């Protein structure tokens, strides 16, 4: 539309929010294949921060390309090292959810607050295969990734 | 005339071939089929057929087991499920492994480990004994 | 309040699996039941309290057996019993606003026994 | 009977073992052609 | 509708047309191989069934178990071959069932387990997965095999269904009986074949059995992949024919928004 | 007009909702069979 | 010229059978090897922010890629190969860069040298 | 367009005739999931009525949402209930038409008036699967579905 | 469009010059099939005429549908009467290419100007087979068909 086209020349960071991810219930809706920023270079952010955005960026347009395939054949016909994909980008897809502090209203959960270094070392770990065994539903509205593990074991208890 | 039919399951040597005689092994011991044979039903043992043409020419290739139907119409049918021409084979693995597999003769874990420890040995010793 | 927090859940999670094992089998059982539950008349509102009464018998699980096409009937007989039998749990459910522990007992108690007796 | 079949074998074992002894007794050439085609990847489920 | 919903559609119509392009393409060099290995398959598997045929053994009517033995694979988009086996085996199944035979299903692939699960769901006596994924190999023949002789069902005669490749376009659901020893030795064709024992002929029944699934896994396996070709082109025509109309009415939605788009600029420019 | 990746999912069609449904079946199961290990893994590390 | 001739039909070539990348399997070794070469050049036109390369650089980037010296490479290393060679390159053969920088063409004595130079590295790594 | 899209306003019943039913041969074309009447309440039309013209609308539903599919994995990629509603979407796709007197010259049929009782009784036997076992096209331009009955006989010689 | 909408009511014939004939060596790279033309009317251009290039239509479309099979089922498989066409079409595609006076610096060859009915001869003795004795090249880039046949020589001494 003409007002946005014309406010995204105004900004220095935008952050799409989409209805498309909204449905699939991850809040807040940050759509990560649309949102961008000036800030976002290996100089100002850092070399790891720099390399695990891209990371997670790739990971999700992969899964992206992937979805069209599983369309027709089904997920059990994929190869073994594109079924890794697709976990893994469900893994960080929910992981980038978390629920805040003024939607308690909603949501019921406790609002939480992730510092910067949680947040890359989380990333860091789903990206790495450290965390294949548990079920992405373990990552849905959490903080921390330990509250990720923590979760997983409540889950598995309660079984 | 005899119709032989000689196949693996990957390959196949002779297909309603027409050849003189034809040498098998055999569980109930060698024999040699003919044009009129009587007919047989059996399975075959390590061994290696030996196939004469029409003409005076011998095939030989070790097959290592299978069976050999011989028919009312003189139509030999030998499936054997591994068959390989001799020059495909080498005596220091054969021999190797033929000591190999007395070695853990000794080591009588079961009577179905003996047992797949004979049938490995008695494998080898016709490879070996055919190959030398 | 205390019976849409399971039901909006359960009805989530059925809505992603709507286009097809044992526990996603149940999962879906019970999604169907509650979209049956969710169909109504027309110009034939119902009070609060015999909507919670009806969506709390088919939340808790009381109806994971029943038939579909059944439920349709079953909650307007099974909703006559109580707006005939057992009119004062409504009447202690509406004025209280929340559902008591003895409450919910009297609810478990009147659900079994129709379900029981209904066939 | 047979010795093997003493243990209770069935003679597809036994025709598994030798064709087993004989491709592991192959030219270092033709293993790379007989490895393949030979392998099972068929598996069973309970019931 | 819209122009963006068409054209989300139109989209997503190429994708699975591009889709569907690239798995015609596979299922062609897949299919061309097993064609090229089912040569020999052909001829083991003919010579292996030589004796029953040139021999006739009828069974003796007056038995009571049965087996089936349906053979597909784990893959879909192949037309109606899982459909048409399952169909036969159930076919098969209640026919027999008539008699009072107590039947007994194995089905070599997860499409003929699924298929057959609602009804015939206690009949299984087991089945096997991973099939189709590569190509078939006498291994996996002997493995079914020995599941089948090792289970305590002692069966006095079988039917295997399989898919015959008749042609890269046809193929037909056929099915070859198999027997048991016990219905050998009392057969009165078998007194012509010297040599027999009640020993040499069930090793040789245990290979036949062994041939035969080999036999079948090959044919069907090829029929498989011939069946995903088709279907995939199909598959492919089907979408390409559809974008025809898709991009007609995407290109007249463009001109048509274009020129209300216009109309209105122009409209609100005389108006004032 | 061209083609992008995962358009599919964005149109929303039929075969969206039959990608959506088949990846959550695929994923459910996936989730059963972890969460089993997960519990079975804690019992044998008890000890 | 020289060299980019030749990438460009490469790449048109991978271009019409990315399709199969997936399945990657499946396919003969025309295909397979086709979509193993683009994927490599692919890899080599990667570049970062505010760092141009000399033309002299580019060239000998791309002749290592698509001469054939990279296919027997895991893709995800090539970037690395390239942030390595490149270095190398600038470091010892300097002579060789500024004979393709003034003569403008791989003459067959600066074509020899430079395969010999990318050889030597490629064993080396 | 603005003008049938302001006329919906004023009628109690609608019957939307489309192109894309007529081209299939289908007559009257008349959309059954477009036409709309505000008469169609379970206390003016009773029960049965009621409940077999929503049944009918249900299941073509159904079959318009499986279309999608259909028109490119072909049907060999359905379930078996699928399968079977497809069929009896068809069955009943081909069952609402009808020959009219009017068209005798056009089509050469005879015109046919179908009381509504046999109405709601044909489609309800089309519904429950009295006839799974007859061709679609034995309902193809029929009256009352002893027509159609009588159809599938000729057509099985 | 209405541009293109408008300019083809006065187009009376069509060139479709394609790059994937450009890249396959044969110049000019006027595509044989999308190329049309109003005066395609055995009254206008004559029988023979029309019908010598509705034989070359004809063989060049049906060597397009059998370029997929042999692309997927393998060559091999292809009757004699297909091989045949496929040399055919392929020696036929070969001789649309010409070598243009004003092109001679990029080919060299010398060029050359094909009267109508030289090109009419060439392409039925094409078809009718008399020339299934030449190597394909040696009508690649070839005036009249006269001299394909010297080339054939010249290629073979």
């Amino acid at each position: 539309d003409p007002a946005p086209a014309t406010t995204f020349a105004h900004l220095d960071a935008t952050t799409v929010l989409s209805r498309a991810i909204a449905e699939l219930g991850i809040y807040p809706a940050v759509d990560p294949l649309d949102s961008t920023s000036r800030i976002m270079d290996p100089n100002i952010v850092g070399s790891e921060h720099y390399d695990v955005a891209r990371g997670v960026q790739k990971i999700l347009q992969d899964y992206k390309s992937l979805q069209d395939i599983i369309a027709i054949l089904g997920m059990d016909e994929l190869s073994e090292e594109d079924k890794l994909t697709v976990s893994r980008a469900r893994k960080i897809q929910r992981f980038l959810s978390q629920p805040f502090q003024v939607a308690e209203v909603f949501t019921g959960h406790l609002g939480k607050l992730v510092p910067l270094k949680e947040t890359i070392k989380g990333f860091q770990q789903i990206l790495a295969g450290e965390y294949d065994h548990l079920p992405e539903q373990a990552f849905y509205m959490v903080g921390p990734i330990e509250e990720a593990v923590a979760k997983a074991d409540k889950l598995a208890e309660e079984h | 005339q005899m119709s032989f039919t000689f196949a693996s399951p990957t390959q196949v040597f002779f297909n309603s071939a027409n050849v003189r005689q034809v040498d098998v092994p055999t569980q109930t011991g060698a024999f040699g089929i003919l044009a009129a044979h009587v007919p047989t039903l059996q399975v075959l043992r390590p061994g290696l057929v030996v196939v004469h043409a029409e003409d005076g020419t011998t095939s030989k290739y070790f097959v290592s087991s299978g069976s050999v139907t011989v028919n009312a119409d003189s139509s030999v049918q030998l499936l054997a499920e591994e068959a390989v021409t001799l020059d495909m084979l080498d005596l220091g693995a054969a021999k190797a492994n033929l000591e190999k597999a007395q070695s853990e003769l000794l080591g009588a874990a079961d009577e179905a480990t003996r047992a797949e420890i004979q049938i490995r040995i008695e494998a080898n010793e016709a490879l070996v004994k055919a190959l030398e | 309040k205390q019976v849409a927090g399971t039901m909006k859940l359960e009805l989530a999670q059925y809505r992603e699996v709507a286009a097809f094992d044992a526990a996603t089998q149940q999962l879906l059982s019970r999604g169907v039941r509650l979209t049956e539950l969710l169909k109504q008349g027309q110009y034939s509102p119902m009070a609060i309290e015999e909507q919670v009464a009806v969506i709390y018998a088919g939340v808790r699980g009381y109806l994971d057996k029943l038939e579909p096409s059944k439920i349709t009937k079953f909650e307007n007989a099974f909703l006559s019993h109580v707006i005939s039998q057992h009119q004062a749990l409504l009447g202690k459910i509406r004025t209280d606003g929340k559902i008591s522990e003895e409450s919910d007992a009297k609810l478990k108690e009147i659900v079994t026994n129709f379900l029981a007796g209904f066939e | 009977v047979a010795y093997w079949r003493q243990a209770g074998l069935s003679y597809i074992r036994y025709s598994q073992i030798c064709a087993k002894a004989v491709r592991d007794a192959l030219k270092t050439e033709f293993k790379a052609n007989a490895m393949k085609t030979s392998g099972s990847t068929i598996k069973i489920v309970k019931v | 509708a819209t122009l963006k919903d068409i054209t989300r559609r139109l989209k997503s119509i190429k994708n699975i047309q591009k889709i569907t392009k690239s798995m015609k393409m596979v299922a062609a060099a897949k299919y061309a191989r097993a064609e090229r290995e089912l040569k020999p398959a052909r001829v083991y598997g003919v010579g292996s069934l030589a004796l029953y045929e040139k021999a006739d053994i009828k069974t003796p009517e007056d038995k009571k178990k049965h087996l089936i033995i349906g053979v597909s694979s784990d893959r879909g988009l192949c037309g109606a071959i899982h459909s048409s086996v399952a169909k036969q085996m159930k076919s098969e199944a209640a026919n027999l069932a008539a008699a009072g035979k107590e039947v007994k299903i194995i089905g070599v692939g997860d499409k003929i387990r699924s298929i057959l699960h609602r009804t015939h769901s206690d009949q299984f006596l087991v089945t096997f997965k991973e099939v189709g994924r590569r190509p078939p190999t006498f291994g996996d023949a002997s493995v079914i095999a020995l599941e089948l002789l090792n289970s305590g069902y002692e069966f006095d005669e079988g039917s295997i269904i399989f898919n015959r490749f008749r042609s890269v376009i046809s193929y037909k659901t056929e099915e070859k009986p198999i027997f048991s020893l016990d219905t050998i030795s009392s057969a009165e064709s078998m007194s012509i074949y010297d040599d027999i024992d009640a020993d040499v002929l069930r090793n040789y029944q245990e290979y036949s059995l062994a041939n035969i699934i080999y036999y079948s896994l090959k044919e069907s396996t090829t029929s498989e992949q011939s069946a995903r070709m088709t279907a995939m082109d199909n598959a492919s025509k089907n979408a390409s024919e559809m974008i025809d109309k898709l991009t007609l009415t995407f290109n007249r939605t463009r001109q048509a928004v274009i020129t209300k788009e216009l109309i209105e600029i122009i409209s609100g420019a005389a108006a004032l | 007009v061209r083609s992008s990746a995962g358009a599919v999912r964005d149109a929303g069609g039929a075969f969206g909702k039959r990608e959506q449904a088949e990846e959550e079946r695929y994923f459910r199961a996936r989730a059963k069979e972890q969460l089993a290990a997960l519990k079975k893994h804690h019992e044998n590390e008890i000890s | 010229k020289q060299v980019a001739g030749t990438m460009k039909l490469e790449l048109a070539q991978y271009r019409e059978v990315a399709a199969f990348a997936q399945f990657g399997s499946d396919l003969d070794a025309a295909t397979q090897q086709l979509l193993s070469r683009g994927v490599r050049l692919t890899e080599l036109l990667k570049q970062g922010q505010y760092s141009p390369m000399a033309i002299e650089e580019q060239v000998a980037v791309i002749y290592a890629g698509v001469r054939g010296y990279l296919d027997k490479l895991e893709p995800s290393k090539i970037t690395k190969f390239e942030n390595a060679f490149l270095s190398h390159v600038i470091s010892q053969h300097q002579a060789l860069l500024g004979k393709i920088r003034t003569d403008g063409k791989i003459s067959e004595e600066s074509d020899a040298k430079l395969k010999e130079i990318v050889t030597n590295f490629l064993a080396g790594f």
